């Protein structure tokens, strides 16, 4: 029942260290398309707006 | 003590490592300094006795 970031403290344990050795300046987020790009529904085709 | 999967060493209040994880086995064991203390010597007086 909290829309935004909750109030509290949770520590982030390390997950992984990649020796990628590359240069990073920008990033993007990958999303899952449940609806159809060919035929967009009027509503409810996606996930609750 | 329980070590998180990324954790290897342990510490207390100084640089010396209190606990440690073996490389060969995941088990962790703590370290304590080899015994030390001041040897104070008592005597009743060399005049009185040896
Ligand atoms: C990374 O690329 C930027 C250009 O987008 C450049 O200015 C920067 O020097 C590069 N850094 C490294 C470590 O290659
Ligand atoms: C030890 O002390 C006594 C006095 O208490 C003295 O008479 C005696 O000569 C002393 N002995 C030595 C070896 O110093």
């Amino acid at each position: 029942l909290v829309r935004d970031l909750p109030q509290g403290f949770s520590a982030l344990e390390p997950l992984v260290d990649l020796p990628i050795g590359i240069n990073i300046t920008r990033f993007q987020t990958l999303l899952a398309l449940h609806r159809s790009y060919l035929t967009p529904g009027d509503s409810s085709s996606g996930w609750t707006a | 003590k329980k070590f998180l999967p990324f954790q290897q060493f342990g510490r207390d209040i100084a640089d010396t490592t209190d606990a440690v994880r073996d490389p060969q086995t995941l088990e962790i064991l703590d370290i304590t300094p080899c015994s030390f203390g001041g040897v104070s010597v008592i005597t009743p007086g060399t005049n009185t006795s040896n």
